[PDB]
């Protein structure tokens, strides 16, 4: 089954910097990927799908890029309620999985 | 009306609706095997049409039994339906080249 | 009866016949092979119904001089099945469209 | 003259022009999507061909919406192209038959 | 003889040529282009019928320009063949259907 | 020709506890594996066919997944009847091949 990678398992960055979150793909997937946010005690909220298409409802700040198996979610200028968790998907092949996820913190 | 315009016209709505049926069954029948390519409605549909019209490419297919058995039915409603409109093309051409003769 | 409908049949039957022993001597030509993809017998029918189809993927292929012999049969014969139903539904619609004329 | 013959001209004018419409609209519709292949005209013009004669071989093929659905128009362009010569061809050899019979 | 039959015999013979003449020009064609993979006689005479019979699975394909031009020339000489022959079934079919009514 | 790589060698659990093997193949095979279970003196025993379709007869705690070239077949519950010699073999192109073994021991 897919394996996603996500590096590095930790991101601390000064507020309102550039900020790029890493996800490697076991064997080229195309642009199945799908980005959700977790923050502390809450559910996944879908920030991006199929690598770079927006979500109706996200900030503008944030934007997705990659395709075959390297993959990456970016944020323009962090900011307090961007820390969270930040899991990506794949659906190119059957099983569906996710990453082991990424933190951010500022 | 005449007949082979009319069986043509059917043609395609069963064809229509073979590849919709085919890319839901598809789906249906490829999700659960493990590395299956063809699991999503959208690009599922596109390879039944792909399929229907013998065109396979090779960038989606079926790998389990029930899929390829909707890939067959998929196959043979894309030929079927294709044929069955050469041949009332001929149908037509025939009808017109004896009047051309004066027949 | 009829002709047209005769041969259809038969092409069918002939048809089912040729990609089963298809399948068969296909697995049975692949294997010895290095790296031959096409040798297990339901998959390989599979791959059968796909080459005949024209639909040829390339999951599946035969990779041998006589796997690649049996392919250029089962392809025929797909092909040939076919097109003498597309040949049988003019004959129909031609048959048809004279009566509607009243010849 | 004679309506088959003219129709089959018609079918190729038309087959060069919707494979070449299709080249540039495909490259138009392709390029914009990561990891899209299909994305120059020359090779996107051979893309059309190897489409269009259901060929289709897998070294190219269309990954966005709007290419697939440039690929549909050239593929039932190509079929329907080369159906209407065929039907050409049997309306040709069954008027000839006629005059052997002397009917 | 009988028009119909004589031209499918002729379509054949040439057939036969134009997939020899094809993997010969094939060949030429396509050494020279680094990381070409149809350049060898025998694979690429398996190559001329496989895409005669518009099967194309993606084991072999041209990558240049002349390459694909004796493709496309492999292609519709065995599209032309088939329909040919299918065309000439109908003819035959035809023929017969019109004796049984007794015309 | 495909080569299975069973790695680790030996793998020693305490009695009950979830075990996996692990078997990878030199290139994508699908889910062409098999896997056979060889106790001391014994012949192989076929155990789980393509991955992860069960076997009738064999003990409900035997499973497997995986696809492409990393596959694995576990055991829920270990326990004395399963020390044994483990092999994966695959079918997806021709010459079939065989994995080095792994040896479970409790
Ligand atoms: C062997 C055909 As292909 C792999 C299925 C088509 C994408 C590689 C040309
Ligand atoms: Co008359
Ligand atoms: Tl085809
Ligand atoms: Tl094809
Ligand atoms: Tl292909
Ligand atoms: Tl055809």
């Amino acid at each position: 089954d897919i394996l996603l990678t996500q590096s590095p398992a930790i991101l601390s960055v000064s507020p309102g910097e550039r900020v790029s979150f890493s996800c490697r793909a076991s064997q080229s997937i195309g642009t199945d990927i799908h980005w959700y946010q977790q923050r502390t005690n809450g559910s996944p909220r879908l920030l991006i799908k199929y690598a770079s298409e927006s979500i109706s409802g996200i900030p503008s700040r944030f934007s997705g890029s990659g395709s075959g198996t390297d993959f990456t979610l970016s944020i323009n200028s962090v900011e307090s309620e961007d820390i969270a968790n930040y899991y990506c998907q794949q659906s190119n092949r059957w099983p569906f999985t996710f990453g082991s996820g990424t933190k951010l913190e500022i | 009306s005449a007949l082979h315009w009319r069986a043509a016209g059917a043609a395609t709505v069963l064809l229509v609706i073979v590849l919709l049926a085919g890319s839901y069954l598809a789906v249906l029948a490829e999700r659960g095997a493990p590395g299956a390519q063809l699991i999503t409605y959208p690009r599922a549909l596109w390879w039944s049409v792909e399929t229907a019209t013998t065109v396979g490419y090779g960038d989606l297919y079926p790998v389990t039994l029930w899929g390829r058995c909707v890939a067959v039915v998929v196959m043979v409603a894309g030929i079927t339906s294709f044929g069955l409109v050469t041949a009332a093309l001929a149908t037509w051409f025939v009808g017109r080249e004896q009047e051309r003769r004066g027949h």
